[PDB]
Order: C-alpha cells, then structure tokens, then sequence
C-alpha cells in the first residue's frame, strides 16, 4: 500500500 | 547532469535447443538518464511482437529494463539485441551466443 | 527470513512535449505487484502479480487516487528543482524516489527508508532514525526546511513503522505460496578448451530467487579474481535469476579449482569442482 502523504520539495 | 552507458546482456530464459519454444532477452541495466531505444533482431530484421518490464532502478540510482520475445530457435537464424542511447557515438549491436 | 517492501517512482520531463512522463512500481522482495505508467491505456493503478488480483474495489481506487497524487507532486518538483538550480526549458530532466520497509524473520518492523534523487544523484534522504533529513547541497537545504517545517519525517515515519509494515505482512500472507518460497540456484559446470595450453570454466547459477547470490572462483582454496569474469546476476523473465562465473585455467589444472555458491534458498553452501 502506498504513503497518503507526500510533500512537495 | 550524470550520463551513464547501458550494460547489455543477450541471452534465452531456457536453455536454447531448436525448435522447442523459448524466450529471447535483451537486459539493459546501469544506464542514465532513461530513455533509451532496445530492439531484438533476427536475421538484421527488427521483431515487432516484444515486450518490455516496467523502468526501476538500482542502488545507484541506475535504470534497468528487460526487453523480451517469444521465439523458437533453429540452425539457420541469427539473433541480435541493438540498442541506442545519449551516451552512445552509434548504436550498439550485441549478438545472441547460445551457449551464454 | 527477512522481507520488504518497496515502492519506485520516475518522473521524466519533455521539454516542449507537454506533461512527465511518470512510472511507479511496487515490489514485496524481488517480486512486482503494482505499477502505474502514464504512457499507458488505463491510467489506474494496476495488478501485476496473482495474489494482489484479489483486493477489491476499494483498494484499487484509492491506491489510483495515491499514485496520481505522487504523479502531480512530482510534475510541480520538476518546475520547482528547474527554479532551483536555474536550469533552462531546452534539458530533460528526472526525479527518482525510492521508499520502504524491511521486516525481519518475526516480521517485525527492522528499518524504513526514503530516498529521493534529482538527476540521477542524492538530493534528500531521511536519516535511519526516521526523525530528520539529509541534504545533498545548498538547493536541498531549502526542501530540508520545508519538510521540517511541514513535520513531514513525522507523518512519513507513521506510514514506515505503521502502515507499511502491516501491508507488507498482509501480502506476504497472501501471496504465501510464491512469496515465502526460495528456489535454490540450479548449478553446473561447463568446460571449454581454449588451446593446448588452456581453458576455460564457467559456474552457471540458474533458476534462483531471490536475486541475491554470490558466486566466487578459487584456486587451491584461495579466493582468485585475476583472469576471472563475472556477469551481473539478470531476470529470467519468469520471475527467477541467473548468474553465471567463468575462470581461465592451465590445461590439467582444472581439479585445483572450486566454484562456491551462497545463496538464501541454499542450506549451506555449494563447492563445485570439474570432474571430467
């Protein structure tokens, strides 16, 4: 299952 | 910018014995950036029906892909992977040696 | 023994060709089980292994809407990292992301990483820890402070330690029949005369899972990489490995070498010598 969050750099 | 040529193996999933149906790869691995051009060859003449892995990557953070198609080897042909590439003055051609 | 799961994402800029190309895929060990790729029809999150075919629904919207999410987070990064090193619109750029966890012969969380790549070289990682960022250079200083600013070490960790953790175990449940099994390298020897003087051998290791495998050459039991040729272990294409080892040796000396084979899948491991 995937991460919910990933973040712009 | 990094650019780093692709390695280049040739070689049959099964051990290859005419006439009984195998495999053909054509596995390009340690290269960057990732685009780059893979076709089988029989007889000089590219094979349409190949398929291809989804692109990863390794540690290093260089690119791998397996080509691959679907072929039954006798006497006659001649197989070969060509494969082009930024880092490349010309394409390169890699023969299929049998026992390898 | 030990397992992981590992998620791989590429974004590909097309200067003066529209959108990235984007591609995602998910492994458990040495096995895929999911892949997203933009070029292709679907555009949904899609099965690549047998065990995975049989989550519902449910599962397949929501790791579509996630990895669409990854696809436009990592369209801004490409604007964001060309702003940064004040790159021109004529160059094709990449990003590469890489994150997982490894769990051990309890299945118990053992580590978790996340690694990220602009051009084919480290921009940021996330510490073992878990709590705080690497910094390749100045430009990755400013995401560094971004990212510390937005707690995001914090909220990456709960999915490593958490989430990731209990997915990877459900699939290793699931996919037992496959994923819990090693196949052992199938090995021989062959033997080519190069002249009079000459020849050569050549340790074939076929057939193996995972692809993790070492195969030396000794001479009277010393380790021996002069005249030796190793190729990088390659895919099958049915979801196992080869390698294969090869030594030049004086002919009538072929006896004075050994072939040893290390391998998960193996009890212990394998000598092999050439008997004629």
């Amino acid at each position: 299952l995937l991460w919910n969050g990933p973040m712009a750099v | 910018m990094i650019q780093r040529t692709p390695k280049i193996q040739v070689y049959s999933r099964h051990p290859a014995e005419n006439g009984k149906s195998n495999f053909l790869n054509c596995y390009v691995s340690g290269f960057h950036p990732s685009d780059i051009e893979v076709d089988l060859l029989k007889n000089g003449e590219r094979i349409e029906k190949v398929e291809h892995s989804d692109l990863s990557f390794s540690k290093d953070w260089s690119f791998y892909l397996l080509y691959y198609t679907e072929f039954t080897p006798t006497e006659k042909d001649e197989y070969a992977c060509r494969v082009n590439h930024v880092t490349l003055s010309q394409p390169k051609i890699v023969k299929w040696d049998r026992d390898m | 023994g030990s397992h992981s799961m590992r998620y791989f994402f590429t974004s590909v800029s097309r200067p003066g060709r529209g959108e990235p190309r984007f591609i995602a895929v998910g492994y458990v060990d040495d096995t895929q089980f999911v892949r997203f790729d933009s070029d292709a029809a679907s555009q949904r999150m899609e099965p690549r292994a047998p065990w995975i075919e049989q989550e519902g629904p449910e599962y397949w919207d929501g790791e579509t809407r996630k990895v669409k999410a990854h696809s436009q987070t990592h369209r801004v990064d490409l604007g964001t990292l060309r702003g940064y090193y004040n790159q021109s619109e004529a160059g094709s750029h990449t990003v590469q992301r890489m994150y997982g966890c490894d769990v051990g012969s309890d299945w118990r969380f053992l580590r978790g990483y996340h690694q990220y790549a602009y051009d084919g070289k480290d921009y940021i990682a996330l510490k073992e820890d878990l709590r705080s960022w690497t910094a390749a250079d100045m430009a990755a200083q400013t995401t560094k402070h971004k990212w510390e600013a937005a707690h995001v070490a914090e909220q990456l960790r709960a999915y490593l330690e958490g989430t990731c953790v209990e997915w990877l175990r459900r699939y290793l449940e699931n996919g037992k029949e496959t994923l819990q099994r090693t196949d052992a390298p199938k090995t021989h020897m062959t033997h080519h005369a190069v002249s009079d003087h000459e020849a050569t051998l050549r340790c074939w290791a076929l057939s193996f899972y995972p692809a993790e495998i070492t195969l030396t050459w000794q001479r009277d039991g010393e380790d021996q990489t002069q005249d030796t040729e190793l190729v990088e272990t390659r895919p099958a294409g049915d979801g196992t490995f080869q390698k294969w080892a090869a030594v030049v040796v004086p002919s009538g000396q072929e006896q004075r070498y050994t072939c040893h084979v290390q391998h998960e899948g193996l009890p212990k491991p394998l000598t092999l010598r050439w008997e004629p």
